[PDB]
RNA sequence: UUCGGGUCUUGUAAUUGGAAUGAGUACAAUGUAAAUACCUUAACGAGGAACAAUUGGAGGGCAAGUCUGGUGCCAGCAGCCG
């Protein structure tokens, strides 16, 4: 059971990256830009009504 | 769920006879529904 | 052994009589711990057939 | 007013040197001004310790500038002979850096000293 | 420009890894009324339910509703004004309280919602990571709080 | 090497003896037999081996004592 | 008042009133007189012994139809005939006429299932972990 | 007959085991601390529930009450000794603020991982169960062992361990013998 | 990634004064007010336009929290060309220089700093940028520099202090226009490490409402930062 | 989507 | 980048990359075979 | 709910290394009234680490296969049987 839950948890950590942005230590090396691109027309801020 | 795994065994499809090899691939039901559907599209448009 | 299990299956299908297990050659065990484990495993396997 | 500022009192110096020794044992310590500088550039420094008796004091005055730009606490201890000894190395150390780790065994002890250094600044 | 709100970083999927003791609870108007009917003290009732210090909160919308209720609910208004209850300012025109509470939990994933309203409880249940407190039977009950 | 120590010594002239707890340190060794412990206790207490009785020895978890 | 005495010395009247009125609950009446198991499926037991009379669905065409899994059973305690379900059409082979079956609670109107045949679990037979003794 | 021996259950099943938030919390906990099953989490939750209920009852009592003083001081001292409660938070109010992770961080598995003797929590569990870890002079093979403040700095490889200065295990010397042959 | 002699396509962002450089990777870019030199060692992009050689600077989201705001998708920024901006917490020209680029020649930035050592680099950078007025003074006492600042369009606060809410309130009441913009960078550890970040973010929003500041949107700054958010509000001095 | 729809047909039914 | 590797256009640099050319040649052939 | 939308080191049905250890077996000692076991411990004891974890539940897919109905090619029931 310990090994089964270890594989379940590491799987969930992968999926969490596809649900929201996660901090992963920050910058490592020279800054090379946004690798997946910048979307000009999309906002992710939570708006107060 | 009272089924055994043996009951859910894969049944394998047969292929064209060697003597009939020059006529091409042996058509099966899943193949037929593709060309049956494609023909009906032409006939419906051709009727209109 | 195979012929012990073969008799039991013949008996199960033609009408089970009273079956009583007798274990022999238990003096050949050298350790008491291994002797008990063999008896337990042997008894419980016998309990599946009878 | 003096260049080496703030300088920790005797009581706080021992508490700081206690954390430095623990971080040395747990591989959470960067020794030397050059290594301390890199931690600031990478933003992995929890705070900086400097020696006020450095000869000359100017060879480590780039560190407070980097810290204040990055909002990293820093403090000066009176002796580099004592700082190097607590760092676990056989030579004097003029600057040391505690590396950031929220999964460390000495997390509570590190934050205790960090809170006091902010009060000092 | 299109807007898609970010998922809160306080959520590990359905688990709110931010809400930890001591708790902050948003009180609904009817929660106080049902609390009086069952003789359940708000601060003690919450401390018994969660075994922790709870910091109850009342918004301007909820306080306005309590005052509009009338003399019949005089007791509920006095309990709402206990100094241990802190107050949250509102910067929206309406005095409707159910929408006010739902917007706050959407903005911040740090509140427990205390309510008995059937309509509001379904709305809160759809929002992930929001524990839901209510008074039922003889004491308070909390649903979506794994630490209990 | 094997170390033998005695503690909580009570002189009991009602039964004409000395009673004590025995600690045996035996690093890198399974344990010490009662016979050899009796020999060494007879040596240290300056008594005949027939006058020494040892019992109730339990090895500590992890070994060595 | 509320229609009941409240005096500090009216405990006898309150007690005697409660004892008389407690017999109005059907649950209390059944519990005290030991008649709570008349409505039980098996007359107070969890399982029933039965005799396999005949298999109603053995001649139906469609496999694993609900009828194919039915068997007629005679309860041995009182002799009344009932219908029981077998887990699947494959398990129907282990059941044959004149065998003892153990029944348990479960085509509406069929409200029992067979759990043991000839003293052996059907699931054990279905999983090939035992042989039915004859 | 001989007098009865006392025993008790060390855990309890939660109120609603099937809540999605509970399952996700248990997933995160078991993964972060390398737990085997939900029963370990239930055990820790049971202990924490007892502690916090005791603190709640004591806080209900009047300050300077003899029972409050005596039992609250005992509870605070125990929690400080086991390392869960800090020295600067010696009040029952902070006892009510405790969480399961505070107790899980004191397990010997977590400490062995954090002190750097193991590369993960699972390597730490394997090291503990294989008799490689000593707390002071004592080999401890129990992963759920709760480390005290004083015991923290005494965790090391055991003298009998191949990693602690003894000879290599069977595998190493078997390989060496075959290589020499 | 974006190496030295690589070629990129420069197009405008949704925000005025902000640009995107396309390629295999994308970069956030602002036009250089002082061409020919970098402020903190960032990469620069040269374009030949009719021919004069215009320059651009790369905005690094890991160094600037405002850039981390742009990447995360902020809806409204009051920092735009032709606006006066009060920048509280201008350690050096790392992020003020980029804000100076966005406001442009016609706008100005009032860069307030307290510590003297970072202040020296702020003053040195401001000489190259005539639109930056460096104010080496404590933001807790806005009265000390009231002579130096006029009325301002937007207040940007990056002060990493426990009582930052008071500082933002004091400066807005004197210098910010009615319906003016407020942009706060909040770091939860600085204000209260004892509680979780979500509790801190909620508390700071409550203090802003107490100060006649209406919040409009909130954004958290992962993956660039941890336990950081930017709150954007409007200063409604008449009523909320 | 096709696999998804065939499952929506189930929950609708 | 080295001076010789630099090119006026983005595409001309992409042709220079040998790893890219090898992948495109392999991927292109597979698609044409399927076509 | 359709309309689609969000996000980025992920996947492998791929190869490969020598370290660890006790279930068990066992000199021995310890233990015991005598034993057995535990705690110790020489020598043995892992790659399918075949030294072969279980018990319930949900959902597919397949044939020159079978049964049933019918506004052709479908639907239903099902499929250890071609
Ligand atoms: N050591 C030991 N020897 C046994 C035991 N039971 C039988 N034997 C020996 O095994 C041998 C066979 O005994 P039998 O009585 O002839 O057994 P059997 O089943 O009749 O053998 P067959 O008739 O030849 O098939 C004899 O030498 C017995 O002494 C036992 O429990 N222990
Ligand atoms: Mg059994
Ligand atoms: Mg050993
Ligand atoms: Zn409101």
């Amino acid at each position: 059971s310990r090994v089964k839950k270890r594989k379940k948890y590491q799987k969930a950590q992968k999926k969490l990256k596809s649900v929201r942005a996660v901090y992963s230590g920050g910058q490592s090396g020279v800054y090379e830009g946004e690798k997946t691109g910048i979307k000009k027309g999309l906002t992710r801020s939570v708006k107060f009504k | 769920k009272l089924v055994h795994d043996v009951q859910k065994k894969q049944h394998r499809e047969r292929s064209q006879l060697t003597s009939r090899s020059r006529y091409g691939f042996l058509e099966k039901h899943k193949d037929y529904v593709k060309r049956a559907q494609d023909f009906h599209r032409k006939q419906s448009t051709l009727k209109v | 052994e195979m012929e012990t299990m073969e008799f039991l299956n013949i008996a199960q299908h033609h009408g089970m009589p009273r079956v009583l297990g007798v274990a022999t050659h238990l003096d050949l065990f050298k350790s008491q711990s291994t002797l008990r484990a063999s008896k337990k495993r042997l008894k419980h396997r016998f309990w599946t057939e009878v | 007013n003096p260049k080496a500022f703030p300088l920790a009192d005797a009581a706080l110096t021992q508490q700081i040197l206690d954390v430095v020794q623990q971080a040395a044992n747990l591989r959470q310590l960067k020794k030397g001004a050059n290594e301390a500088t890199k931690t600031l550039n990478r933003g992995i420094s929890e705070f900086i310790i400097m020696a006020a008796d450095c000869e000359p004091i100017e060879i480590l005055l780039h560190l407070p500038l980097l810290c204040e730009d990055k909002n990293v606490p820093y403090v000066f201890v009176p002796s580099r002979v004592a700082l190097g000894r607590a760092c676990g190395v056989s030579r004097p150390v003029i600057a040391a850096s505690i590396t950031t780790n929220d999964a460390s065994a000495i997390k509570t002890q590190i934050y205790a000293v960090k809170d006091k250094i902010e009060t000092l600044l | 420009t299109r807007n898609i709100p970010q998922v809160s970083s306080a959520l590990f999927f359905q688990y709110n890894q931010a809400i930890k003791p001591p708790y902050q609870v948003l009180i609904d108007t009817n929660f106080i009324n049902f609390s009086i009917q069952k003789k359940v003290d708000i601060v003690r009732g919450m401390m018994d339910c969660l075994l922790a210090k709870c910091n109850p909160l009342i918004t301007d919308c909820v306080m306005a509703e309590l005052e509009k209720l009338g003399p019949k609910y005089r007791i509920a208004l006095k309990l709402a004004r206990d100094p241990r209850i802190k107050r949250l300012s509102c910067s929206h025109k309406g005095t409707y309280a159910d929408d006010c509470l739902v917007h706050r939990v959407l903005q911040h994933k740090c509140y427990i919602v205390a309510t008995n309203d059937a309509g509001l409880k379904q709305r809160i249940r759809k929002i992930p990571g929001i524990p839901l407190m209510s008074v039922g039977g003889h004491a308070y009950v909390i649903e979506k709080l794994p630490d209990v | 090497a094997v170390t033998i120590r005695t503690r909580k010594v009570i002189s009991n002239p009602l039964l004409a003896r000395k009673q004590f707890v025995v600690d045996v340190l035996h690093p890198n060794r399974a344990n010490v037999s009662k016979d050899e412990l009796r020999e060494k206790l007879a040596e240290v207490y300056k008594a005949e081996k027939d006058a020494v009785s040892v019992f109730g020895f339990r090895t500590q978890f992890g070994g060595g004592k | 008042g509320k229609g009941k005495p409240r005096g500090l010395n009216s405990a006898r009247k309150l007690r005697v009133h409660r004892r008389n009125n407690r017999w109005a609950e059907n649950n209390y009446k059944k519990r005290l007189l030991g008649t709570a198991f008349k409505s039980s499926p098996f007359g107070g037991s969890s399982h029933a012994k039965g005799i396999v009379l005949e298999k109603l669905g053995i001649e139906s065409k469609q496999p694993n139809s609900a009828i194919r899994k039915c068997v007629r059973v005679q309860l041995i305690k009182n002799g009344k005939k009932v219908t029981a379900f077998v887990p699947n059409d494959g398990c129907l082979n282990f059941v044959d006429e004149n065998d003892e079956v153990l029944l348990a609670g479960f085509i509406p109107g069929v409200r029992f299932k067979v759990v043991k045949v000839s003293g052996v679990s059907l699931l054990a037979l279905w999983k090939e972990k035992k042989e039915k003794p004859r | 007959p001989r007098a009865p021996r006392t025993y008790s259950k060390t855990y309890s099943t939660p109120k609603r085991p099937y809540e999605s938030s509970r399952l996700d919390a248990e997933l995160k906990l078991a993964g972060e601390f390398g737990l085997k099953n939900k029963k370990e989490i239930y055990r820790i939750s049971f202990q924490l529930s007892k502690i916090r209920r005791a603190a709640r009852d004591l806080l209900t009592r009047d300050e300077k009450d003899p029972k409050r003083l005596f039992e609250g001081n005992a509870l605070i001292r125990r929690l400080v000794r086991v390392g869960v409660l800090s020295e600067d938070k010696k009040k029952l109010d902070y006892v009510l603020a405790l969480k399961v992770e505070d107790f899980l961080e004191r397990r010997l598995q977590t400490q062995v991982y954090k002190l750097g003797l193991a590369k993960s929590v699972h390597h730490a569990r394997v090291l503990i169960t294989q008799r490689h870890i000593a707390v002071g002079k004592q080999i401890v093979n129990i992963p759920s062992f709760m480390v005290r403040l004083d015991s923290e700095k005494h965790i090391d490889f055991a003298p009998t361990s191949p990693f602690g200065g003894a000879r290599p295990g069977r595998v190493a010397r078997r390989n060496a013998a075959r290589k020499a042959e | 990634g974006a190496r030295g002699g690589a070629k990129v396509v420069i197009e405008p962002h949704r925000h005025a004064g902000v640009y995107i450089a396309r390629g295999k990777e994308d970069l956030l870019v602002t036009k250089n007010m002082a061409p020919g030199e970098s402020v903190y060692g960032e990469k620069r992009i040269s374009v030949e336009e009719p021919p004069t050689k215009v320059e651009y600077r790369v905005w690094n989201p890991f160094r600037s929290k405002l850039a981390a705001g742009i990447m995360g998708g902020l809806d409204e920024l009051f920092i735009a060309p032709g606006k006066k901006v009060l920048y509280l917490g201008a350690a050096s020209g790392t992020s003020v220089s980029h804000v100076s680029d966005v406001v442009g020649p016609e706008g100005v930035v009032y860069a307030v700093e307290f510590s003297h050592r970072p202040g020296r680099e702020l003053i040195s950078m401001a000489k190259k940028r005539p639109n930056i007025i460096p104010i080496i003074e404590d933001a807790r006492h806005p009265q000390k520099y009231r002579m130096l600042i006029g009325m301002v369009d937007c207040v940007f606060a990056d002060v990493a202090q426990p009582d930052q809410a008071r500082i933002i309130a004091l400066n807005s009441h004197m210098f910010l226009k009615d319906q003016g913009g407020v942009v706060i960078s909040i770091k939860a550890n600085c204000i209260d490490s004892t509680v979780d970040a979500e509790t801190v973010f909620a508390r700071e929003v409550q203090k802003l409402r107490e100060e006649r500041i209406k919040p409009l949107e909130q954004l958290t700054l992962e993956p660039y930062e941890r336990d950081h958010c930017i709150v954007v509000g409007r200063y409604m001095r008449s009523g909320l | 989507r096709k696999e998804r729809l065939k499952k929506l047909a189930k929950m609708e039914e | 980048m080295n001076r010789k590797e630099r090119k006026s256009t983005i595409l001309e640099t992409l042709m220079g990359d040998e790893a890219s050319n090898k992948y495109f040649k392999r991927k292109y052939n597979e698609i044409q075979e399927k076509s």
